């Protein structure tokens, strides 16, 4: 019962990613994000963020989206706030503050039991997107599905990985997760 | 007027007073209405070397000064190394001491640095262990902080 908790490691190096599963077959020149632990949202280390400082400068729009999905606000004005040395201050605010408590958030759904989930069986990828799309105004990211081809048994090993924006034409299992951009909290 | 000088008389001289009988906070700071004053940014650490700041504070009480024409003297810097060097300070009348740092804004706000008349940025760390364009690092962030803040009017 303790090799279902999930967690997530921090590594200095990026070669020691080699010891933390042990079902999978290591390799010395394979790199970081081809690991099982990288593919699976289990280990993060920061060399991965090397490649921000390029991308930056060919797109400039990139920073500024990557913020926003991963900080959820700290706009301009919150930094001249906390430039000033006195700290997070607040209170009550006034409604058209509180406009701002609408922005989208990233997050996970289920195929098993919700009302989106008769595409759990026989479904199509495209077929769920439009169909959430169109209803509940949510847009679908990528897939977040069991590594073990045999889910009826369920190895013992429930380890997750991760697709990102599955073609049209990909076929649905009942035991994937969604990755959402929910709106209206 | 019961003015005190010393024995030489060209100073003006106090009894002395233990260092928080001088000590202030933001707010003590906020309510004394400073002005025409004196700032003095120390970028001191807690076992750097004593500056000798009596030879900073000693010109400015000197006796041909009215007493109300004497410049109010505030620090804005390390606490210990203030405890060091409060030994020679304690006999200048009109000097006040905020223990925090410079480059905050909170404190350069409570001073009252835009009403004051001389702003000094001193630093007493310890120099030259590193590249020379590497050495006045906190001299050089203290007067663009202090240049590009904005007060109101
Ligand atoms: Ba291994």
């Amino acid at each position: 019962a303790g090799a279902n908790v999930p967690l997530i490691t921090e590594l200095a190096n990026d070669s020691n990613v080699q010891f933390l599963d042990q079902d999978d077959d290591d390799d010395p020149d394979t790199e970081l994000y081809m690991t099982q632990p990288f593919a699976c949202g289990t280990a993060f280390a920061v060399s991965v963020l090397d490649s921000l400082m390029s991308t930056s400068y060919f797109n400039d729009n990139a920073l500024t989206l990557i913020r926003t999905l991963i900080t959820g606000g700290a706009t301009p004005e919150l930094e001249q706030i906390l430039a000033e040395g006195a700290g997070m201050r607040g209170g009550y605010c006034s409604p058209a503050v509180l406009a701002n408590r609408d922005r989208c958030r990233v997050a996970q759904i289920s195929l098993f039991d919700g009302p989106l989930a008769q595409f759990g069986q026989g479904g199509h990828y495209g077929e769920l997107f439009v169909y959430a799309l169109r209803h509940f105004g949510i847009l679908c990211i990528g897939l977040y599905r069991f590594r073990d081809t045999n889910e009826s048994v369920r190895s013992p090993s429930s380890k997750r990985y991760v697709i990102t924006n599955p073609p049209e034409d990909f076929p649905l299992l009942p035991t994937d997760q969604v990755y959402v951009l929910t709106y209206k909290q | 007027e019961p003015r005190k000088f010393d024995s030489t008389g060209m100073f003006h001289w106090c009894p002395d007073r233990p260092l928080n009988d001088c000590l202030q906070d933001r707010s003590q700071a906020s309510a004394s209405g400073l002005r025409n004053h004196v700032v003095v940014c120390l970028f001191a650490d807690a076992a750097s070397p004593l500056i000798g700041l009596r030879n900073l504070v000693m010109p400015l009480r000197a006796s041909n000064f009215h007493y109300h024409e004497l410049k109010p003297t505030i620090i804005v810097g390390n606490l210990d190394y203030l405890h060091r060097e409060w030994k020679t300070l304690q006999n200048f009348p009109k000097l006040s001491i905020l223990p925090g740092s410079p480059l905050n804004r909170a404190n350069l706000r409570a001073v009252n640095i835009n009403l004051c008349d001389m702003c000094v940025i001193v630093s007493a760390k310890d120099r030259n262990m590193e590249d020379p364009n590497l050495v006045d690092k906190e001299a050089i962030l203290c007067s663009l902080n202090i240049k590009a803040m904005t007060f109101d009017d």
